[PDB]
């Protein structure tokens, strides 16, 4: 109905971040190498200073998103149940397990 | 248009060619492709003018039991005491 | 800077110390090494995360993050050449390759991903691997590439829902003689292949109708005609298939018993009869 | 990456012949 | 490529005959744990046991001869020398001891493994022995001066089996990480890696002539040719697990014992299962105890002993009617991925 396998969910965030890069770059155009050493056989790459900033910059707000959205569900989570009796945080977490497990 | 439009279609399409040619094979076939609640109707009023194979497509909600209960009942009482039986379930 | 040296030196000492009793617990290792980084010192970080790829290497959380702290301060040819010790040492895996993959998106690079997807097809991954390398030259172009492309990747799934995609797509070129080239090539090497192949699936009702629909949108009245007789063939005014179908299906619907098949006995005669007779 | 594993290493040498020798 | 898998069909492998049970034997009070079997003159084999004995049964009649005590914990594994008349049995009591058959005392004790050692293997020229356990490390000793001479380090993980052979890789080692290892004993290190397994490795056999050597793991049990080490066939297998044990026949039959009780032989050139049978429990054991802990070939190769967890021996015959009249076994579909 159901589960997914750790595959076909990775397949589905590559898809999500595909969308989401692709509205960047949208949203940029309506605001508006490979050398490899002699010596050693090192590889180097030029790069834009731009869209690694921005790449960062995507990267830990996504974690800071998804951080708060589980510290929402944090905050929801123990102010809802109060019906048995529990004698710490940590009692009434394991019990809303129980209730995950019928 | 598949089954959704194609029904809007579909409907008179029984209607007018039932009213045309009136062979069996073929309209029957029609009625197979026709079949993927009225169209039940339709087809079994064809059917009685193979009887018993009639039968089995309408036993193939309370309305329709009602119906193929007289229709049994049209090919004589017996059955439709048996009829019950599957009706309660 | 005392109150600083003494925290970060305090830290370092109950860290290890958990770490020195349980050598696993990777959730520990990431927060330490979590730790490391946000005191601003790339060194400790990197090795601690080094240190962690002994205990564990097939742990992804950790080969992830060691991705992150590599790309948040943006060391580039490290979470580069990283990435060749990565998926090499478990490629098979799934999330690693895309990881890989749509951050050389956002480095806009396509020669990277171009070869990229040049092994990753060439480790023969399977079915939601290969996607999204046909799918991404429909960002690119490689309309000379990507019917190379299903070249090989029928060859990888030699199966024919995977040929649907090819005579889907390959109208979507705009060409119909690359398009119809394959289905005469769909005679002579699907035939070889499923008829010397037993066996594996390949002729189907569903193959049958890829020939069909593609000479009407050609509006051919012999090429449909060749293909039943070449189909049937191989199977194990203009109303007379009307009555051959008909009674086929009339005659094919099984009858088990004796009323059974004598209640088809009145089908398929009234069919004869308003359309060998003898033998029937 | 790519000096590190090869297509053959994952697939089988008798699974083609049952009278390989070895 | 595929062209060869139609021509794939054009094998259609080594007939082989059907496996029934012949005896079965009680007696031992704990699980059976190992089975060895005299590697000269099949006249009788040893039986490790969770209750720490070790019992000599007469092969013929299947009679009792002599119990031997000695372990204070279970015996994990034995070994009988085809060279000397000298019994190697190891247990979970970190201990390993000869057993002089002759006089049948216990002769010298092996010191030095950290933890419970599970497994035995006798070198096959050199007068060695190589032994390993939870230590994740394979000891080999002096048989003569029990010094542990090399010590192999390795696997990252518990070792559940350890085998010898007399040209290059002479140790095979096969752990709980999923890794069969090739070792060089003389430089010390690994010469090749087997990586392809999912999960544990719990039982590895040599195949007594072809030199190649059989793993297994939950649902997979491989092939793999030594020297050059690559991949050789694969077993066709349902789920099947857990693999406890494989047996090599001389004839090309291998054996899979289960955790499930189902008993499954193979052809060892094809990879094609060509039966499967499961095991009758016992008058009042649990569905849990159907099991099989062990097996092996005797050296003619026609009668199979496999102990099971409920506390039994069962030696396994080979039908002399068989031929085509009606054996035919799983009947060969070659599926595709």
């Amino acid at each position: 109905r159901g589960g997914i396998s750790y595959d076909q969910l990775a397949k589905l965030s590559y898809e999500k971040t595909l969308r989401n890069l692709a509205t960047q770059t949208q949203n940029s155009s309506k605001q508006d190498k490979v050398q490899k050493d002699t010596k050693t056989g090192k590889i180097t790459i030029a790069d834009d200073d731009k869209l690694v900033n921005k790449l960062a910059v995507s990267l830990q707000s996504e974690s800071k998103k998804r951080y708060e959205a589980r510290k929402r569900q944090m905050q929801n989570a123990k102010t809802l149940y109060g019906v048995e009796s529990f004698i710490n945080d940590k009692n009434k977490q394991f019990n809303e397990k129980l209730s995950r497990e019928s | 248009f598949p089954p959704e439009i194609q029904y809007e279609l579909w409907i008179e399409y029984l209607e007018v060619a039932t009213s045309h040619q009136l062979s069996p094979e073929h309209i029957r076939f029609l009625f197979e492709k026709a079949l993927k609640k009225t169209i039940f109707i339709a087809y079994s009023v064809f059917e009685e003018r193979l009887i018993s194979k009639s039968i089995e497509i309408l036993r193939r909600l309370q309305l329709w039991r009602m119906c193929i209960s007289k229709a049994e009942s049209t090919l004589g009482p017996s059955v439709t005491r048996e009829l019950y039986q599957e009706c309660i379930q | 800077l005392e109150e600083l040296r003494e925290y970060q030196r305090r830290k370092r000492t109950e860290y290890e110390g958990y770490l020195k009793r349980n050598r696993l617990d990777m959730g520990q290792w990431i927060r330490y090494a979590q730790f490391e980084i946000e005191q601003h010192d790339m060194r400790r970080a990197r090795s601690i995360f080094e240190r962690a790829l002994l205990v564990d290497s097939s742990f992804i959380p950790l080969w992830i993050r060691y991705i992150d702290a590599e790309l948040k301060v943006k060391c580039i040819n490290h979470a580069r050449n990283l990435m060749n010790r990565a998926i090499s040492t478990l490629p098979r895996v799934d999330k690693l390759w895309y990881k890989y993959l749509i951050v050389e998106e956002s480095l806009n690079n396509v020669e990277i991903v171009r070869s990229l997807y040049t092994k990753w097809c060439s480790l023969e991954p399977g079915v939601n691997a290969w996607n999204s390398f046909v799918d991404f030259e429909i960002r690119q172009k490689n309309w000379n590439g990507v019917r190379e492309i299903y070249s090989k990747y029928v060859m990888a799934h030699p199966q024919m829902q995977t040929w649907l995609k090819w005579v889907r797509f390959e109208n979507r070129h705009g060409n119909t003689e690359f398009t119809r080239s394959v289905y005469s090539l769909a005679i002579d090497t699907v035939a070889n292949l499923q008829n010397l192949q037993i066996w594996s699936d390949m002729e189907v009702a569903k193959l049958v109708n890829s020939f069909a629909h593609w000479e009407a949108a050609q509006q051919e009245y012999e090429r449909s005609s060749a293909l039943y007789q070449i189909a049937i063939e191989k199977w194990p005014x203009x109303x007379x298939x009307x009555x051959x179908x008909x009674x086929x299906x009339x005659x094919x619907x099984x009858x088990x018993x004796x009323x059974x098949x004598x209640x088809x006995x009145x089908x398929x005669x009234x069919x004869x009869x308003x359309x060998x007779x003898x033998x029937x | 990456i790519a000096k590190n594993v090869k297509l053959d290493d994952f697939i089988p040498k008798r699974q083609s012949n049952f009278e390989l020798s070895v | 490529i595929v062209n060869r898998y139609e021509k794939l069909l054009s094998q259609r492998p080594e007939w082989h005959a059907p496996w029934k049970l012949s005896r079965v034997i009680n007696g031992h009070l704990g699980w059976v744990r190992c089975v060895a079997i005299d590697p000269v003159d099949n006249e009788w084999f040893i039986t490790g046991s969770n209750d720490t004995t070790m019992k000599v049964w007469d092969l013929a009649t299947g009679k009792l001869k002599t119990t031997l005590a000695g372990h204070v914990m279970t015996v994990r594994d034995v070994a009988v020398s085809d060279r000397h008349p000298y019994l190697f049995s190891v247990s979970e009591d970190k201990t390993v001891k000869c057993w002089d058959l002759e006089k049948n005392q216990i002769i010298r004790d092996y010191y030095g493994h950290l933890s419970g050692v599970r497994t035995v293997s006798i070198h096959p020229t050199l007068d060695l022995i190589a032994t390993a356990g939870r230590d994740s490390v394979i000891k080999l000793w002096d048989m003569r001066t029990r010094i542990p001479v090399i010590t192999l380090v390795g696997h990252k993980g518990p070792i559940n089996q350890v085998q010898c052979t007399p040209v290059d890789p002479q140790v095979v080692s096969s752990s709980t990480d999923a890794t069969v290892r090739l070792w060089d004993v003389v430089a010390g290190k690994t010469m090749k890696v087997l990586t392809h397994h999912k999960r544990s490795v719990r039982a590895t056999a040599l195949h007594p002539k072809e030199f190649s050597v059989a793993s297994a793991c939950t649902d997979d049990i491989r092939s793999w040719g030594l020297a050059e080490g690559s991949l050789l066939t694969n077993f066709e297998s349902e789920k099947t697990g857990i693999i406890n044990t494989l047996s090599i026949n001389q004839d090309d039959v291998l054996f899979a014992g289960g955790d499930n009780g189902v008993l499954s032989f193979y052809d060892y050139k094809s990879g094609h299962k060509y039966q499967s049978l499961a095991t009758r429990e016992m008058v009042g054991s649990l569905e849990g105890e159907r099991s099989v802990l062990c097996s092996t070939f005797d050296k003619t190769g026609l009668r199979l002993i496999t102990g099971e967890a409920d506390k039994s021996i069962k030696i396994w015959k080979q039908d002399e009617t068989a031929t085509k009249e009606s054996e035919p076994g799983l009947a060969w579909n070659p599926n595709l991925s």
